[PDB]
C-alpha cells in the first residue's frame, strides 16, 4: 500500500496564528490520466464525523473557508491554516486515493488561550442512589485553561485515595477551555459515617487550592 | 494492480 | 439537505457477524459511490471498500476482502455493511461516506456506527440526578447534571430537554470502572434565578441495553 505519514502529531497555537502541517506519501499519488494528485484533507472536530476540506491536493471543497489551503506535489503535501480560529480545533487527516485508500495518522490542532481558573461545584449523592447502597459524590471543574488540574477528595479532612475516577473534556470549540468531572464512590454505609465531603482543586489560575464542600444530610 | 481495479470500478 | 443516517451502536460477541445500515436522504443514492471507513480510535482511519449503489457492485480493500460485505437496497435508499468472524480488533466506529467519482474526495460522512466486540454482556445504566444546590452555584449560575452509572458497552448519548438545551452542556468522556462497567456525567450551567420556572430533563439513551430514560433534575 501507499503509506501516509503526518507531522507533527499535534500542535497548539493561539487564535490568529498561521499553522502548517505535513503529509508525506511513501510513493507518488499522481493520477496519470488527469495529472491530479489524488490527495485529500479532512477535518474531524471532536465528536463529529470527518469533513472534506481539500481534494486533488490543492482544490478547496465548496463551503470550506479560504484560510485552509492545500499545497504540494510528488510525495510532500502541506495543509496551511492562514489564521487559526478557536473553532478550528480538530484532528486533520490526509488521504490518498490513487491506490487502495490510505490515511495519515492525523495532526491534532489544539488552541492556546489565557489562563482561566475553574468554577468548582460539588454534588452529594442522590437519594435514589443512596436507597440502592452506593454513594457517588461528584466534583465538577468547569471551563478552565490550561488542561492540567488536580482534584483531591477529603472526607472530614482525611485525604482519599483509591476510590475516585475522573475525566476531562475535549477542548471547547468556542472558548478553548476544558472541564473535568471527578466521582468519589463510597458504600452507603461508609458514606453515612462522615460529615464533611470536600473536593480540593489545584489549578494554574488559583494561587491556593479551592475547596468546595457540603455537610452530609444538610 | 489495485490502482487499475479502482479505474475499472469507477468507469 | 444531504444526510447519511447510520444505524445505532451494537454489542456483538467474538465470532459473530453484524450488519449495519446507512440511509441516504436529501439526494439520489445512485448518484454517488459509497465508501466504508473504520475509525478504531481518534487518530486512525482505515478504508474497507466502496459500493456502487447504482449497480450493486463493490470493490474491497485486500485487508477486508471476505471479511466485509457491501450491499444496497435502492428502494429504501439504504446501504449495508456486514462484517463476519468478528474479533476484538474489529471494535471501532464504522463510517459510510459518499464519493461522487474516481477523482473526488469523500465529501459527506455519516455519523458512524459504534461496534463493540466483546464477551461481556450488555448492562444498562442507572441515571441519577446531580441536583443544583448552594454548593453548585457560582455568581448567579447553578450547575446541574445527571450521573449515568454502570453500563456496558459505550456509547451512552445524553441530551437535555430533548435537544432544546445545548449551551453550557458538558458531557464527559466515560470512565472505565474496576468492574469493567462505564460511568459518565453530563452537566449544564443555568441561571440560578430561573430554577423555579424552568424544567431540566436529561435524556439518556443506551441503545445496546434498550435504556431510554428521562430524568428531571430539580434543586435538592
Amino acid at each position: 500500500n501507499i503509506m501516509m505519514t503526518q507531522s507533527p502529531s499535534s500542535l497548539a497555537v493561539s487564535a490568529g496564528e498561521k499553522v502548517t502541517m505535513s503529509c508525506k506519501s511513501s510513493q507518488s499519488v499522481l493520477h496519470s490520466s488527469d495529472q491530479k494528485n489524488y490527495l485529500a484533507w479532512y477535518q474531524q472536530k471532536p465528536g463529529q464525523s470527518p469533513k472534506l476540506l481539500i481534494y486533488w491536493a490543492s482544490t478547496r471543497e465548496s463551503g470550506v473557508p479560504d484560510r485552509f489551503t492545500g499545497s504540494g506535489s510528488g510525495t510532500d503535501f502541506t495543509l496551511t491554516i492562514s489564521s487559526v480560529q478557536a473553532e478550528d480545533l480538530a484532528v486533520y487527516f490526509c488521504h490518498q486515493y490513487l491506490s487502495s485508500y490510505t490515511f495519515g495518522g492525523g495532526t491534532k490542532l489544539e488552541i492556546k488561550r489565557t489562563v482561566a481558573a475553574p468554577s468548582v461545584f460539588i454534588f452529594p449523592p442522590s437519594d435514589e442512589q443512596l436507597k440502592s447502597g452506593t454513594a457517588s459524590v461528584v466534583c465538577l471543574l468547569n471551563n478552565f485553561y490550561p488542561r492540567e488540574a488536580k482534584v483531591q477528595w477529603k472526607v472530614d479532612n482525611a485525604l482519599q485515595s483509591g476510590n475516585s475516577q475522573e475525566s476531562v473534556t475535549e477542548q471547547d470549540s468556542k472558548d478553548s477551555t476544558y472541564s473535568l468531572s471527578s466521582t468519589l464512590t463510597l458504600s452507603k454505609a461508609d458514606y453515612e459515617k462522615h460529615k464533611v465531603y470536600a473536593c480540593e482543586v489545584t489549578h494554574q489560575g488559583l494561587s491556593s487550592p479551592v475547596t468546595k464542600s457540603f455537610n452530609r444530610g444538610e | 494492480d489495485f490502482k487499475d481495479e479502482l479505474e475499472e470500478f469507477f468507469k | 439537505e444531504v444526510q447519511l443516517q447510520q444505524s445505532g451502536p451494537v454489542l456483538v460477541k467474538p465470532g459473530a457477524s453484524v450488519r449495519m445500515s446507512c440511509k441516504a436522504s436529501g439526494y439520489t443514492i445512485t448518484d454517488y459511490y459509497l465508501n466504508w471507513v473504520k475509525q478504531s480510535h481518534g487518530k486512525s482511519l482505515e478504508w474497507l471498500g466502496v459500493l456502487n449503489p447504482y449497480s450493486g457492485g463493490s470493490l474491497y480493500s485486500q485487508t477486508f476482502k471476505g471479511k466485509a460485505t457491501l450491499t444496497v437496497d435502492r428502494s429504501s435508499s439504504t446501504a449495508y455493511l456486514e462484517l463476519n468472524s468478528l474479533t476484538s480488533e474489529d471494535s471501532a466506529v464504522y463510517y459510510c461516506a459518499r464519493q461522487l467519482g474516481r477523482g473526488n474526495g469523500l465529501d459527506y460522512w455519516g455519523q458512524g456506527t459504534s461496534v463493540t466486540v466483546s464477551s461481556v454482556s450488555t448492562k444498562g445504566p442507572s441515571v441519577f440526578p446531580l441536583a443544583p444546590s448552594s454548593k453548585s452555584t457560582s455568581g448567579g449560575t447553578a450547575a446541574l447534571g445527571c450521573l449515568v452509572k454502570d453500563y456496558f458497552p459505550e456509547p451512552v448519548t445524553v441530551s437535555w430537554n430533548s435537544g432544546a438545551l445545548t449551551s453550557g452542556v458538558h458531557t464527559f468522556p466515560a470512565v472505565l470502572q474496576s468492574s469493567g462497567l462505564y460511568s459518565l456525567s453530563s452537566v449544564v450551567t443555568v441561571p440560578s434565578s430561573s430554577l423555579g420556572t424552568q424544567t431540566y430533563i436529561c435524556n439518556v439513551n443506551h441503545k445496546p441495553s434498550n435504556t431510554k430514560v428521562d430524568k428531571r433534575v430539580e434543586p435538592k
